[PDB]
RNA sequence: GAAACUGCGAAUGGCUCAUUAAAUCAGUUAUGGUUCCUUUGGUCGCUCGACUUGGAUAACUGUGGUAAUUCUAGAGCUAAUACAUGCCGACGGGCGCUGACCCCCUUCGCGGGGGGGAUGCGUGCAUUUAUCAGUGGUGACUCUAGAUAACCUCGGGCCGAUCGCACGCCCGGCGGCGACGACCCAUUCGAACGUCUGCCCUAUCAACUUUCGAUGGUAGUCGCCGUGCCUACCAUGGUGACCACGGGUGACGGGGAAUCAGGGUUCGAUUCCGGAGAGGGAGCCUGAGAAACGGCUACCACAUCCAAGGAAGGCAGCAGGCGC
């Protein structure tokens, strides 16, 4: 199912080959007060830049989007939505700043319009400097 | 043997280069024909051909075999050193003393 | 010369950037050392902060670690198989970090019949003349024969490692950059890696 | 001056590890104490 | 630029200084050196300025070139080295010793002390490091590595160290009920008793310190230095003990001393 | 004590504002993603295998070439902390494998239990790779230590063939105080690349980006490190009426300046911080640090001296001169 790229696709902490006679799996606590979460622990991806399951340290900023998009491969566009103040006229104006996201394979089922909790990690790509932590699904979506 | 010269313009004669006609190289350290000002310098230098040709001002020779008659000018006289050997062991290789 | 910088290419959006200073040192480039299999050479380059740099232009050996029971030797590298990120890499046959080459199994049988008083390669039939050999699959005092009798007991190596061995060339993927260190280290393929590499390079032949 | 200032620490740290373990056994008297009050 | 700069200029430099904007266009850069270059005071600065031996900067150097002053019990014949928190100046010939210490307000005090105080100094830890054979290393807040520490030293204690030797004598352990200076931001040379410490992971960690008169200021951790155990300083502390009366208590203290006085 | 070889500095300072509109810059944070001359404090018999070696060069003596310059070829001599090569000591043994050979007991005995153990290999820090276990610290390490198996670039990591004042301590013996140097670690001065928010006018600028990288994925290459930075193969993305994309700016940005009831409008080339540039662009040498111009190499523009062959240039440094 995994391994569908020309290299071969492992976590590269643990050894797998092992003389003997299931895989373990490698994952960390994340700081912050932050749930390692359940597919992280039990499931079988392979992605580097999974901060539970991969080579990536969150340090600096940590903020919240809502999902528009998640058409590109194991990343997301969130957006920002926030007031600037003007002094002249004692009054507000709305203004957003969509970025570009890295989600796990771990947050399996996330839909748009989802409160995306993301954290700042090492540049993972050109446009791409955050990772999302936690997952809030929108108001609802029981049924 | 032929040390080198200077051409009819001042050139110096450059060794390994192969030519009778005049070329500009670029003359870094541990080249001769040139000195550097600042450290970590290289010029652009024109040096003459190593190979002797009718157009020349000088030629620098140096006596290999002394020959059979006695030239007025170089062999009449002997030179002096101006200096003597300074490090302790070159002067123990001279003067082929033992260690005590 | 090569500039490696961000500020030369378009925005997150597709606007041009205009350049507001001209080409810096550390923003630097040098040409890819595209190491060939050779006799050893090693150029040396002074980098930033004055450290040195080493450029392996050839190399035919390099330090592999055999790893299921903790066996390494420096080994004869003899020619390149199949590469992951480009295919002319291997007409042209450069080493790069994680390239699959063929290496000597010799110092690995060596290690492996001297360790567990077994023979490996060696197919079946094949008389062993030179008997010095003989020696060190027999002649044994008597305590260290209950030392080999429980240690030969898990001496049981995988059948797609004993056909490697039987024709004289294990592969082994390079784990260390040819081009900076001026090195050849790697890792001797093993079960799930070797099986999916065997398929890759089938598929490659067909 | 390796030799004595090695020789020191290892006194040091020996009594400090003594510290802790008769706080270890301060552990294992809590244990006991904790199941059988 | 296009490497380290050399020059200050007058204007630009740290302020506790108190230098004027008349006599020259620079400053004196401080020498690398144990502490930061806007938390340091150069050897030239102390010298010329506040005690006043010197006239000039040909005075200073003539002073300090015949080997005279020595600071941290080790002499220095350098005219921009950077004397900071925590020093024992120790100019042999005259009999003084100075250690500099923050003032009630921002500045370092002429802080004279007694050849018996002047032969320690007050240390805070920055990191504790393992070394490359399980050998512990200390690295104080003035740059100075000592290794097989105290097992039980930890990364915000302050120790005492022996000025020749330099080796531990004693620490005060970092918790609630200790004497701590401010040695950064606006309550600079602050002495007050620690109240709360508040962990902000990711964050820098900001200490609630209580003053001697239930005057209450608080502080992010990186500006603190514990000075004592319970009540008690460990060294002598300036006229005023780093209290900082109000300006309307100040006025009352200056006009009120000059009315006695006349 | 001239000169000269050596080390260091010349990357700071000074000048100007032509570029440059999420760029520069300012406040806030990150390097757990890096490099660092110097300063300061650590390390510097931790490695089991010479009472001082080697051969050149400069200055200096001497002979020259050119119309020409901080141009230089040839000869004879002589130094080093320049350039190289290399010991001894500590050193007696430990420590991990290798294992000849030997004594002892339970079983009649095989068998079963350990004790020693000749010999050979290996060893320290640094470098590169793979595997195993879990002294100290963090909100969080694939951290810092520890163990094992190996490797060590010949265009080479370290493990003092250096100098100065003192001068000593008992039968030829016989120690302090400094300078200089050196792999690694920390510290300081920093630099570099990222995080969040913020800028003037324009719609007679409404769609823009992309197989010659535009937005992602995997594997490398390069780099001081993080990344489309650059390759290969995949995927079809990314931005926009909340003004993208394009254009204008008599635009270097900020601290600030003039005006002001309260709001505000206009200015900020200008002595402090940051950026950029040295006539226009490009490339590089040396060094810890430069894409350096009071450094080099060309090409465009301009231009100086020519015995006509060649040669030397760069004031937006301080003066000063033309032009405007």
């Amino acid at each position: 199912d995994i391994q569908t790229e020309r290299a071969y696709q492992k976590q590269p902490t643990i050894f797998q080959n092992k003389k003997r006679v299931k895989l373990p799996r490698y994952y960390k606590n994340i700081g912050l007060g932050f749930k390692t979460p359940k597919e992280a622990i039990e499931g079988t991806y392979i992605d580097k830049k999974c901060p539970f399951t991969g080579n990536v340290s969150i340090r600096g900023r940590i903020l919240s989007g809502v999902v528009t998009k998640m058409k590109m491969q194991r990343t997301i566009v969130i957006r920002r939505d926030y007031l600037h103040y003007i002094r002249k006229y004692n009054r507000f104006e709305k203004r957003h700043k969509n970025m570009s996201v890295h989600l796990s394979p771990c947050f399996r089922d996330v839909q748009i319009g989802d409160i995306v909790t993301v954290g700042e990690c090492r540049p993972l790509s050109k446009t791409v400097r955050f990772n999302v932590l936690k997952v809030t699904k929108a108001a609802g979506t029981k049924k | 043997r032929i040390s080198g010269g200077n051409d009819k313009q001042g050139f110096p004669m450059k060794q390994g280069v192969l030519t009778h006609g005049r070329v500009r190289l670029l003359l870094s350290k541990g080249h001769s024909c040139y000195r550097p000002r600042r450290t970590g310098e290289r010029k652009r230098k024109s040096v003459r051909g190593c190979i002797v040709d009718a157009n020349l001002s000088v030629l620098n020779l140096v006596i290999v075999k002394k020959g059979e008659k006695d030239i007025p000018g170089l062999t009449d006289t002997t030179v002096p050193r101006r200096l003597g050997p300074k490090r302790a062991s070159r002067i123990r290789k001279l003067f082929n003393l033992s260690k005590e | 010369g090569i500039s490696r910088d961000n500020w030369h290419k378009r925005r997150k959006t597709g606007g041009k950037r205009k350049p507001y200073h001209k080409k810096r040192k550390y923003e630097l480039g040098r040409p890819a050392a595209n190491t060939k299999i050779g006799p050893r050479r090693i150029h040396t380059v002074r980098v930033r902060g004055g450290n040195k740099k080493y450029r392996a232009l050839r190399l035919d050996v390099g330090n592999f670690s055999w790893g299921s029971e903790c066996c390494t030797r420096k080994t004869r590298i003899i020619d390149v198989v199949y590469n992951a990120s480009n295919n002319e890499l291997v007409r042209t046959k450069t080493l790069v970090k994680n390239c699959i080459v063929l290496i000597d199994s010799t110092p690995y049988r060596q290690w492996y019949e001297s360790h567990y008083a077994l023979p490996l390669g060696r197919k079946k039939g094949a008389k062993l003349t030179p008997e010095e050999e003989e020696i060190l699959n027999k002649k044994r005092s008597k305590k260290i024969q209950k030392k080999y009798d429980e240690r030969k007991k898990n001496a049981k190596i995988s059948s797609l490692l004993e056909e490697q061995f039987q024709q004289g060339k294990l592969l082994a993927c390079i784990a260390s950059r040819p081009g900076q260190c001026g090195r050849a280290d790697g890792y001797v393929l093993e079960g799930k890696e070797l099986e999916f590499y065997l398929r890759k390079i089938k598929a490659r032949k067909g | 001056k390796n030799k004595e200032e090695a020789a020191e620490y290892a006194k040091l740290l020996a009594k400090r590890m003594k510290e802790a373990k008769e706080k270890r056994q301060e552990q294992i008297a809590k244990r006991r104490r904790l199941s059988s009050l | 630029a296009r490497g380290p700069k050399k020059h200050l200029k007058r204007v630009a430099a740290p302020k506790h200084w108190m230098l004027d904007k008349l006599t020259g266009v620079f400053a004196p850069r401080p020498s690398t050196g144990p502490h930061k270059l806007r938390e340091c005071l150069p050897l030239i600065i102390f010298l010329r300025n506040k005690l006043k031996y010197a006239l000039t900067g040909d005075e200073v150097k003539k002073i300090c070139m015949q080997r005279f002053i020595k600071i941290d019990g080790k002499v220095r014949a350098d005219i921009t080295y950077p004397a900071g928190f925590m020093d024992v100046i120790s100019i042999d010939k005259t009999g003084e010793n100075f250690r500099l210490i923050y003032d009630t307000k921002g500045r370092f005090a002429v802080h004279r002390i007694t050849p018996e105080e002047a032969k320690y100094k007050l240390c805070k830890v920055r990191k504790i490091f393992v070394g490359t054979k399980g050998i512990p290393h200390l690295v104080t807040h003035d740059a100075r590595t000592i290794r097989y520490p105290d097992p039980l030293i930890k990364v915000n204690d302050t120790i005492q160290i022996d000025l020749e030797t330099g080796k531990i004598t004693d620490f005060i352990k970092f918790d609630t009920g200790n004497l701590c200076m401010v040695t950064g931001g606006a309550n600079l040379g602050r002495i007050g008793v620690i109240t709360n410490r508040e962990r902000h992971p990711g964050s820098f960690d900001v200490v609630h310190v209580k003053d001697a008169n239930g005057n209450s200021f608080a502080t992010r951790l990186s500006n603190i230095f514990v000075i004592g155990k319970g009540n008690k300083p460990w060294i002598s502390l300036p006229r005023g003990k780093g209290i900082r009366l109000t300006i309307a208590e100040e006025r009352d203290k200056r006009l009120a001393a000059k009315q006695s006085s006349g």
